[PDB]
């Protein structure tokens, strides 16, 4: 409510004092009652990347037709407004015994834009298992075999093009993967300027309708981070109001702890008021 | 298993 004008007023001012933080620290984390089950069973368990980063079982991605648990979690930031709904599956870096999930995630929807916001690594422990094979080679995972065709670095993050095959029936499915490598586990992007030339970038990738599958290593921390500033970027551009505790606290109704650090949360709000400003005329 | 570390 309000307008675009007087929230940002309201978020420059809350900035100041400073009760936007205050207010953030005071949201939850996880929605309570919000039941969690099925994450929790024993065969389960280890398909977990960290022991406190599950998914509801309201929002959880099922597979088709297969029984077999993931970690992920349907998000969808809605701009009812603009009769707008951004979809994204947001998922946790796979584990090597779940790869072949990962891939039928986005077989059975054929998602083609992934976005990866992490290193495999950081200070010698792994953050996530290299789900793609360094090309020219052919990996199998759970009767898909995947090759990268593509790979190209550029400064901030690493463009992929790959190619799924299914095993079974013969069928390709080609899959932009965006390797976010310049922004570290709970930290900030390491230039504020290629986040949010990458975010816009991502945008401009969407297929109509089509959720992107985002994940960092537990997939809520940096993945909160892109979806609040992608929808403000929508609001901002519809001059739309943008109340950042809103946005997050409706990713968090469908996957917890979105957005993990005060950091984060002061950086997505300081860069919301920056594209305002910037894009502000008379 | 453990936590998401945070800081």
């Amino acid at each position: 409510a309000d307008t675009l004008e007087g929230s940002m007023a309201q978020l420059k001012k809350g900035l100041e004092s400073g009760t936007v933080l205050i207010q953030f620290e005071q949201l939850y984390r996880k929605k309570p009652g919000l039941a969690i089950t099925f994450a929790k069973l024993p065969q389960n368990l280890d398909k977990n990347r960290y022991k406190d980063v599950l998914p509801y079982d309201t929002t959880r991605v099922l597979l088709q037709g297969n029984e077999d648990y993931i970690n992920a979690s349907y998000v969808n930031m809605e701009i009812p407004a603009a009769n707008l709904v951004n979809k994204y599956i947001a998922t946790q870096g796979p584990l090597p015994h779940t790869c072949a999930q990962f891939w039928q995630v986005v077989w059975d929807q054929k998602l083609s834009l992934i976005v990866m916001l992490t290193t495999l690594t950081e200070r010698g422990r792994t953050k996530c298992h290299q789900y793609w094979p360094d090309p020219p080679d052919v990996m199998n995972h759970g009767g898909f075999h995947i090759q990268c065709q593509s790979e190209d670095c550029t400064i901030a993050y690493v463009s992929r093009e790959m190619l799924v095959t299914n095993t079974q029936t013969g069928e390709e499915h080609t899959v932009t993967h965006l390797q976010y490598v310049a922004w570290p586990e709970h930290g900030v992007p390491d230039d504020s300027s290629d986040f949010l030339e990458f975010v816009n970038y991502v945008r401009s990738l969407r297929v109509d309708s089509e959720p992107v599958l985002v994940h960092s290593s537990a997939g809520i921390g940096r993945t909160g981070v892109l979806v609040t500033m992608e929808t403000a970027m929508c609001l901002t551009e519809r001059n739309l109001p943008i109340y950042p505790l809103d946005i997050v606290r409706k990713m968090r109704d469908q996957r917890a702890m979105m957005v993990q650090t005060s950091s984060q949360y002061k950086f997505v709000c300081e860069a919301i008021l920056r594209v305002y400003e910037e894009g502000l005329v008379q | 298993f453990s936590a998401y570390p945070s800081e």
